[PDB]
RNA sequence: CUCGAAAGCUAUUUAGGUAGCGCCUCAUGUAUCACUCUGGGGGGUAGAGCACUGUUUCGGCUAGGGGGUCAUCCCGACUUACCAAACCGAUGCAAACUCCGAAUACCCAGAAGUGCCGAGCAUGGGAGACACACGGCGGGUGCUAACGUCCGUCGUGAAAAGGGAAACAACCCAGACCGCCAGCUAAGGUCCCAAAGUUGUGGUUAAGUGGUAAACGAUGUGGGAAGGCUUAGACAGCUAGGAGGUUGGCUUAGAAGCAGCCACCCUUUAAAGAAAGCGUAAUAGCUCACUAGUCGAGUCGGCCUGCGCGGAAGAUGUAAC
RNA sequence: UCCUAAAGAGUAACGGAGGAGUACGAAGGUGCGCUCAGACCGGUCGGAAAUCGGUCGCAGAGUAUAAAGGCAAAAGCGCG
RNA sequence: CUCAACGGAUAAAAGGUACUCCGGGGAUAACAGGCUGAUACCGCCCAAGAGUUCAUAUCGACGGCGGUGUUUGGCACCUC
RNA sequence: GCUUGACGAUCAUAGAGCGUUGGAACCACCUGAUCCCUUCCCGAACUCAGAAGUGAAACGACGCAUCGCCGAUGGUAGUGUGGGGUCUCCCCAUGUGAGAGUAGGUCAUCGUCAAGC
């Protein structure tokens, strides 16, 4: 679009420095609607597990806020210690590190879930 | 004569002359041609004599197309000069032709006074020719 | 218009090089559809006695290699650069419900009666023969009738002012590029 | 108006060619600015100059969209 | 007695000197090497191509200046005789162009066999060389001149004799340890000088071509495909050939079918160029086609290719087998 | 730096073409922000063309500097 | 600082010799020879044309193809 | 099981160009800036309280083959080696062998993961 491109011209160089480096990734996804999270493992291309905002236990109505985005800290978190890393690194993927981008990721470091 | 208007760079090399002229064989525009059967070079006031037998002879009408087009340069040393003090001057232009390059086309004329016209320019020219029609 | 064949058994450079200068041969194929290629050996002497007729290549011509024989048309024959006979003919087959693109001659007729001609001094300049066409097989042409008893002395007569048999179809006039195909001019 | 002056040739190309055993520090192409890219363990020098930084095989591979021409080396 | 170079690269107050490395030899170690096959692998040359950067050539197309322009003391502008970059198609060509793209060469791995008993490498002792030549190939330069010159890559001579090229470092064959009055061959040869076929079969060539040569020129001859005219009688050779009005042109001793000026079809009816040009240079004599009775037959032009012919003149003496 | 140079390196000539004897405290690192040029058009001072507003775009731009080779995971600018 | 003669002879470097001397070279010029033939010279081919008509009695523009070694070269092969 | 997500294998047989649509989930808008901030001036950027609205534009899959893109076979050019010739060039043996052109595929083929039906 000229936004969805836009934000993929912005998702460019961390797309494809963790699979020269094979890291762990967070392919999260954020909008005016939503706020998600999904981690990738140390090799580019395998999918750990999977936790939307269409998860069972916070669906109540003020889905994909600043106050719903720390809700999703300690969300994919536990399921990524089914994983086995310490750290977590940091998809930007053109999401601008300033409103629920941070929320998500902030809010992971006190739930168990280190950067 | 026949120059181009500019070049990218005033010299060329020598080079060679070799294989067919599988491009430049058909008779692309007219419906009689003189074309060349032996190799050679046309120094462009080989071509412009040429020219002036074939327009001369027709004296009515008829389109002449000229297929041939001298673009290298060639360079000479002048008298009284050693070998080697930088290359030469450019002195003429050259066509380098193969066996079977299209030399001139014409049409609007019978069969009998192209063969007239072509023998014309064929004198005047270093090269073993022949005359030719236009296939399909 | 019919064709003698055989096998030909043996390719490359050097063994089609020692069929024009031993023998006498031209080599060939046969291709077209959806079928097997066939190699076939031809003789010089008969190709440009076909080659001499003036609906030689828009023209169905008949081709036996032993007893099979096929609805065969020339397509894109070669030439030697310098001496201009026939090496390799390289003929189609006909599967008779597909299109079948060739080339087409032309005729040129009422050049004597021109209005460009007659009364204005000018002379006629073919700028294109043998058109491509795309049509079935049975709607094959041998000509396309060009009329220029109507073209002025700076009138141009293009594709779009173009005819017959209506069946045929004009490959240039499926794009946008028209093609001019005759004019009157002034002379020189 | 006056011509000479030729450089000095800079011993460039592939050294190491694609199915050769390699030790991790070898410079693998030399190179005039990435005519060749970046696989595996292979690591791009600052003057664009290939080195592998693993053990293994060098292999040339085509790949990707922009028809980057990649040297990746296998551990093989 | 055994082995055996180099005339290269780099640097040089250096260029015919020298130094390191390459090439040679010797010694001592040590485990590689070559050729071929199969398998990996980059390439951007040859060729080709026009997609790029340039150069080409002719059909087609749009704006516009306004040449032409009815032109309104000054507007609106008829209109496209001049022209007009770019665009559509057809068509070429580049060492310093490439959408493409080999053969080879080169790098690598694995394999059999061969190696003169080693080939490869490493360290040491001794060098010599550091002006190369010509020939084939691939190019620059020159005149795609030079036994010119500068590179690449081979082979040879240098540093290699023997046989052939008449003679002829460098070309072809072949690399001589010593003896033989033995035999087989190579290049090249087999009539005599001069060793061996006046050998066999089938053709070609009459010029001593062979035994020097170009544009181009000729009913020289051999072969091969085709074509038109072909006994209802062709190409060169015989006795009928012949318009029923009134100057088809500015000229005036004298202006057809040939002057600085141009040319296509209507009859008493089976009948024909209001003309392509030597003529008694010009007018009052005469020549290429017949829709035809009569002399009666195989012809007339072109193309492809074989070998020849003129084009062909030089200085001591035949004198380019 | 390209050609010559023969598709690995290399390779000569008083052979053919051009350049350098520097720039940069940001023109570097990084963080962050961010993607060309072209034709197309809107005339009261620029009217081929600017200010740039937005429509078909189809690397043809740009790179401190010659030429070659390279680029968007930008290998140009803004700002901390 | 300055070796840009850019692997830099010394901190510090221009000439004359027809008054000349020596050691070498045909690794290299002048004369002559040889190779070559651009150049010169002489033939020839097409024939626009003039020759009052008429290309070819004479002459011939534009181009073409050769010969001679006949000189100006080019080479540095012999001869210092 | 399909719709659609979410990074990726493969890179113009996958590409551009011309219709129908999806509303529930997803997706773009939208209502507005109060509380973060974004501004070389701006909430269309983007930050978001959001879920009042909306499925055309926006994008998304899903239609349709002119064009690009692939592309035989056969020939041809080139070429390694060996030998010829009338040797600035070609031919012969042998090995190899394009480029361009010559019917036409196609609105691609894959892999893991999940919310929903």
């Amino acid at each position: 679009s000229v936004k969805k491109e836009t934000r993929l011209r912005r998702a460019r160089k961390a797309r494809l420095k963790m699979r020269e480096l094979e890291t762990v990734r967070l392919c999260v996804y954020r909008s005016s609607q939503h706020i998600y999270a999904q981690v990738i493992a140390a090799d580019g291309g395998k999918v750990l597990a999977s936790a939307s905002t269409l998860d069972k236990d916070l669906r109540e109505g003020a889905t994909g806020n600043i106050d719903a985005a720390k809700k999703v800290g300690q969300l994919v978190a536990e399921r990524a210690k089914a994983a086995g890393v310490t750290q977590v690194a940091f998809d930007r993927s053109g999401f601008k590190y300033h409103g629920r981008v941070k929320a998500l990721a902030d809010a992971a470091r006190e739930g168990g879930l280190e950067f | 004569m026949l120059q181009p208007k500019r070049t990218k760079f005033r010299k060329q090399m020598t080079g060679h002359n070799r294989g067919l002229a599988h491009r430049g064989s058909k008779v692309s525009f007219g419906e009689y041609a003189l074309k060349a059967t032996s190799r050679g070079r046309l120094t462009a006031r080989q071509i412009e004599s040429a020219r002036r037998a074939l327009t001369r002879h027709v004296k009515r009408g008829g389109k002449i197309w000229i297929r041939v087009f001298p673009d290298k340069p060639v360079t000479k040393k002048p008298l009284e000069v050693r070998m080697g003090k930088g290359k030469g001057g450019v002195e003429y232009w050259v066509a380098q032709i193969q066996p079977g390059k299209v030399l001139y086309e014409i049409e609007g004329v019978s069969e009998e006074l192209a063969r007239e016209a072509f023998a014309l320019a064929a004198a005047k020219l270093p090269l073993a020719t022949s005359f030719v029609k236009r296939t399909v | 218009f019919i064709v003698n064949a055989q096998v030909r058994s043996d390719l490359g450079k050097g063994a089609s090089r020692r069929l024009r200068r031993n023998a006498g041969l031209v080599p060939a194929v046969v291709y077209g559809g959806d079928k097997e290629p066939q190699s076939v050996t031809l003789e010089l002497r008969e190709i440009a006695k076909l080659l001499e007729n003036e609906a030689a290549f828009s023209h169905v011509i008949a081709l036996n290699v032993g007893g099979v024989k096929e609805t065969v048309l020339i397509k894109a024959l070669q030439r030697h650069p310098a001496k201009g006979f026939v090496m390799h003919a390289d003929f189609l087959r006909v599967v008779a419900d597909h299109k079948l693109t060739a080339h087409v001659p032309l005729h040129f007729i009422n050049e004597e009666v021109a209005v460009g001609v007659k009364q204005a001094g000018g002379e006629i300049s073919h700028t294109i023969s043998e058109v491509e066409v795309s049509c079935l097989p049975k709607d094959l042409p041998e000509f396309i009738e060009v009329d220029m008893a109507k073209v002025e002395l700076g009138q141009i007569v293009h594709l779009s002012d173009l005819k017959a048999p209506k069946g045929v179809e004009l490959v240039q006039l499926a794009h946008g590029n028209d093609l001019a195909v005759a004019n009157i001019h002034a002379s020189r | 108006t006056r011509n000479g002056r030729d450089s000095e040739s800079k011993r460039l190309g592939v050294k190491l060619f694609g199915g050769q055993a390699v030790k991790a520090g070898n410079i693998l192409v030399r190179l005039r600015g990435t005519k060749f890219h970046a696989g595996y363990g292979v690591g791009l020098g600052k003057d664009h100059t290939l080195f592998a930084k693993v053990d293994g095989v060098v292999k040339f591979e085509t790949k990707g969209a922009f028809g980057r021409k990649y040297v990746s080396i296998v551990a093989a």
